RNA sequence: UGGUUGAUCGCGUCGGAAGUGUAAUCUUGGGGCUUAACCCUGAGCGUGCUUUCGAUACGGGUUGACUUGAGGAAGGUAGGG
RNA sequence: UAUCAGCUUGUUGGUGGGGUAGUGGCUUACCAAGGCUUUGACGGGUAGCCGGCCUGAGAGGGUGACCGGCCACAUUGGGAC
């Protein structure tokens, strides 16, 4: 575009899309786990990839992947929950910390165990 | 009242001070209508620079010294000069003096005795 | 805060020798571990990490300092890996070692952290101390019959001090007579890789 | 219309020397006589000549020989228009832009006539910076 | 004779602009242009505002070409006197 | 042939082939080679010890190194620029490029006699 | 946004001077904490603004010319406008 | 922000009085019909502002913690002493 039309109508930014909106400004918040369950992956992929429809505190209710081989929580179990998407698994886009709140460490981990919550054994 | 007092600045358990002029509602870290001088009571004989010409023209104009600065006053003449009493007037001792030049030019030459109580040292081990 | 570990594993992984000679260097042509003999891809982000980890290990510097070696390098005037270099050697440890008090740079370290040296007059036990020129580096009074001194004594003639250094070996005294230029630090690694390096 | 008579003689000299051209020529301005002048004299010409009408009997036609070295090598390697009329630009006594990293001139239109950055430096005036030939 | 400091120094305001109204009483309201470049395009602008003058007499009237100098508030709006009047473009 | 000043570019250039554009202007002693990976060994096989190149448009192999190519083609070395101009190095061109040039040269002498 | 040109103004533009842009920060020179972080101190920066004195190439204002752009007259003239 | 186009009647100006530390529709009486706006008035949304901070080759982009300057507020609303 020419000088004037610049000085007329400047440029404009893209817009930012965010991604995690449920988390307000918070890089986790606590939530009530009002449901678990199980889905199937998209494809290509297959299995089970254990979910929890969670009411954070912020009032607005997602969907949360629970990641590593091992589970306990159920129905009314407060969790803290993060960002992260699963890429196989449309309309997930927030991830359980394990170790925290009621959600309890992967029973057998050995490496990559602050990422599960796992305490570290003798 | 426009006054003439200490602005205190540095690290916690080392101040320097600032003398500076500003009136009394001012907080004490705060602008200032006029820098002065500096002082730095942590070093040896306390530092103490202040703007003679300045600090007069402020007390002669009517600021009013906060004690400290009028001791500062004292000790730079100022507080002479301005209300004239008979004051010993006790302008700083300077902090000594240190040198690396000619401390360097005296070891380099120095050879001789430095590895001389060298070879005293090699005794040493002997003696070790 | 300080590697403890082996060093002959760093130098074998290197390629290079960090330190010393005639040892279990006869292995060098392979890195430690199960996988040695392998043949090698080399990137470039691969050569220079390596030149930068060389430094690193030869020095006994970590990440976080040598990165802000790397800044004050990078600010000064001159070229940045011939500054990097020379805040290296400026510093006090390297300064005993080069002197020739010291068998290693890690005894050198351990000398100056115990505080066995005096700066013109002032004890320091900072091994990152980093000395200016025209300084007078002394061995403690009370700590100038240590083992390790004595044997720097009886080793010294062998070992070549470099031309910004003047040590009166007996007497446990290294005059710095200037902060050392780029043709004085013995070539052992790429200072401009390193530089490459720092910049993506 | 014609809008900036001296991005008109740029280009016309821009395409002449691409195109191989011993001459070129166009309508006479003080001002474009003025840069023809500081190429001559900076060598990016080899000549230039203002002519009193003759064939259009209207005005001054200002003519432009260039120079080609051995091997029939160009003498300009380009030249650009920097002051605009939709956006004009001018520049300080210590901000003078460089060309080439200084191997090329900009040619700079300050107060005390025209002048190439190098002289314009010298004489620490600034002004409009016309052209960035090099 | 011995007056205080003279001269005042302290000198005020001018503004050149062009008349745009004259039909309230002892007022008239002067378009002023001034020329700056664009923050960021560089281009160089033209930026108008309109200043209301006092008029004593009611001596200006539309498209003058005006001259005015900064005053005390005069009224609500009012903070500028006309001093002369350049062109009387009429 | 590639005109270095120096261990350095001589002046600013900008090439591109197709849709490749890259920029290169000189950098002081000591900067390094910043350029991505084709045309930083580009640069490195010419010579260039100290140059900054960016790589704007396509991101093709091939395609920039082609840009860094005509880039490097691009540059105009001193002495004959003054040729062109039908002048003199020191009446067109800096005098720290200059100078610069005369310490790479006797820099490089004396690395010749030592050899 | 503006073809060629005379005169003039000096608003843009350019160059000095004075005032201002507190301090801290920041860049940098020295100094102190065993080094560093940090701290003190000198300078720079503070990319501007106001006042004032100059310059007049260009932009613009005022004013006067020129005809090549543009339009018109007269004559010629093509066409499923 | 135009998926807000009309806004204002002490409103805009004038004269006399009053008031105030002080100029002033600040207030009042009378007279006039103004004032603002597609170069975005009025309305909606968000927000204390800045020295600075982070990032960036720069231009910019984001930001307004500590520290420092100005402003606003002190249970909410109003009021004076
Ligand atoms: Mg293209
Ligand atoms: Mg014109
Ligand atoms: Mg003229
Ligand atoms: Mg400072
Ligand atoms: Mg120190
Ligand atoms: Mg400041
Ligand atoms: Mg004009
Ligand atoms: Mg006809
Ligand atoms: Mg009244
Ligand atoms: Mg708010
Ligand atoms: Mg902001
Ligand atoms: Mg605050």
């Amino acid at each position: 575009p020419t000088i004037q039309q610049l000085v007329r109508k400047g440029r404009t930014d893209k817009i930012s899309k965010n991604k995690t909106p449920a988390l307000k400004g918070s890089p986790q918040r606590r939530g009530v786990c009002t449901r678990v369950y199980t889905t199937t992956p998209k494809k290509p992929n297959s299995a089970l990839r254990k979910v929890a429809r969670v009411r954070l505190s912020s009032g607005i209710e997602v969907t949360a992947y629970i990641p590593g081989v091992g589970h306990n929580l159920q129905e009314h179990s407060m969790v803290l929950v993060r960002g992260g998407r699963v890429k196989d698994l449309p309309g997930v886009r927030y991830k359980i910390v394990r170790g925290s709140l009621d959600t309890q460490g992967v029973k057998g981990r050995k490496q990559a165990r602050s990422r599960y919550g796992a305490k570290k054994e003798k | 009242a426009t006054k003439i007092r200490l602005k205190r600045l540095g690290k916690i358990r080392t101040p320097h001070y600032r003398v500076v002029v500003m009136d009394s509602r001012a907080k004490r870290d705060g602008r200032a209508i006029e820098e002065i001088g500096q002082y730095h009571p942590k070093a040896d004989p306390s530092v103490i620079v202040i703007d003679s010409e300045r600090v007069q023209y402020w007390l002669g104009v009517g600021a009013q010294p906060t004690e400290a600065v009028v001791a500062l006053l004292k000790r730079t003449g100022d507080w002479q000069k301005f209300t004239g009493d008979t004051s010993p007037s006790g302008v700083k001792p300077q902090p000594e003096r240190p040198n690396k030049d000619d401390l360097f030019n005296a070891a380099l030459a120095e050879a001789d005795e430095a590895p001389r109580e060298a070879i005293t040292k090699k005794s040493e081990g002997a003696a070790a | 805060a300080r590697y403890t570990g082996p060093l002959t594993k760093k130098s074998r992984r290197l390629g290079t020798d960090l330190v010393g000679n005639d040892k279990s260097f006869e292995r060098r042509p392979y890195p430690p571990g199960v996988h040695g003999r392998g043949r090698t891809k080399d990137s470039e982000y691969s050569l220079q990490l390596r030149e930068k980890q060389k430094a690193r290990y030869a020095y006994g510097v970590l990440e976080k300092q040598f990165r802000r070696y790397y800044e004050e390098a990078d600010r000064a005037q001159g070229k940045t890996g011939d500054v990097l270099l020379q805040i290296l050697e400026s510093r006090l440890d390297n300064v005993v070692y080069r002197a020739g008090l010291a068998a290693t740079r890690r005894q050198a370290r351990q000398m100056v952290s115990h505080g066995h040296f005096l700066v013109n007059g002032k004890k320091v036990n900072i091994p990152s101390y980093r000395v200016s020129t025209h300084d007078i580096i002394d061995v403690r009074e009370k700590s100038k019959d240590l083992p390790p001194i004595v044997i720097a004594r009886e080793t010294f003639e062998t070992r070549d001090v470099p031309a910004w250094l003047e040590v009166r070996p007996n007497k446990g005294r290294i005059l710095v007579h200037q902060l050392p230029t780029r043709d004085q630090i013995v070539i052992d690694v790429n200072e401009q890789a390193i530089v490459e390096l720092y910049s993506k | 219309t014609m809008t900036d008579p001296i991005a008109d003689m740029l280009t016309r000299l821009r395409n002449a020397n691409q195109a191989y051209h011993d001459q070129t020529s166009m309508p006479h301005s003080k001002i474009k006589a003025g840069i023809a002048g500081i190429l001559k004299s900076e060598g990016y010409i080899a000549d230039y000549k203002v002519n009193e009408p003759k064939e259009g009997e209207v005005g001054k036609t200002l003519t432009l020989t260039l120079k080609y070295g051995e091997n029939r090598e160009r003498s300009i390697a380009g030249v650009r228009r920097i002051s605009k009329p939709g956006l004009r630009v001018y520049a300080k006594s210590t901000a003078l832009p460089k060309v080439l990293g200084g191997l090329g001139i900009a040619i700079i239109s300050t107060s005390q006539g025209l002048l190439t950055d190098k002289q314009a430096h010298e004489k620490s005036v600034g002004g409009e910076v016309l052209a960035y030939v090099w | 004779m011995s007056e205080n400091t003279a001269e005042r120094t302290t000198r005020r305001k001018v503004r050149e602009g062009l008349v745009v109204s004259d039909k309230m009483n002892k007022t008239i309201t002067v378009m002023v242009e001034d020329r700056v470049k664009h923050p960021l395009y560089g281009k160089v602008m033209t930026k108008s505002v309109r200043l209301k003058a006092h008029d004593e007499n009611n001596e200006a009237g539309m498209g003058d070409r005006v001259r005015i100098m900064e005053t005390r508030p005069l009224s609500a709006t009012k903070r500028w006197r006309l001093v002369e009047i350049i062109e009387k473009a009429k | 042939k590639v005109p270095l000043v120096g261990r350095t570019i001589t002046h600013p250039v900008i090439g591109e082939k197709a849709a490749g554009v890259v920029m290169l202007r000189p950098a002081s002693p000591g900067t390094g080679v910043i350029a991505g990976g084709s045309a930083r060994a580009v640069l490195e096989c010419a010579g260039v010890h100290d140059v900054l190149a960016k790589s704007l448009g396509s991101s093709n192999a091939i395609n920039v190194v082609h840009a860094t190519v005509d880039a490097l083609q691009q540059l105009e070395e001193p002495e004959e620029v003054a040729r062109r101009r039908g002048k003199s190095v020191e009446d067109i061109a800096p005098a720290a490029m200059l100078r610069a040039r005369k310490e790479a040269d006797e820099a490089a002498a004396a690395a010749r006699m030592e050899e």
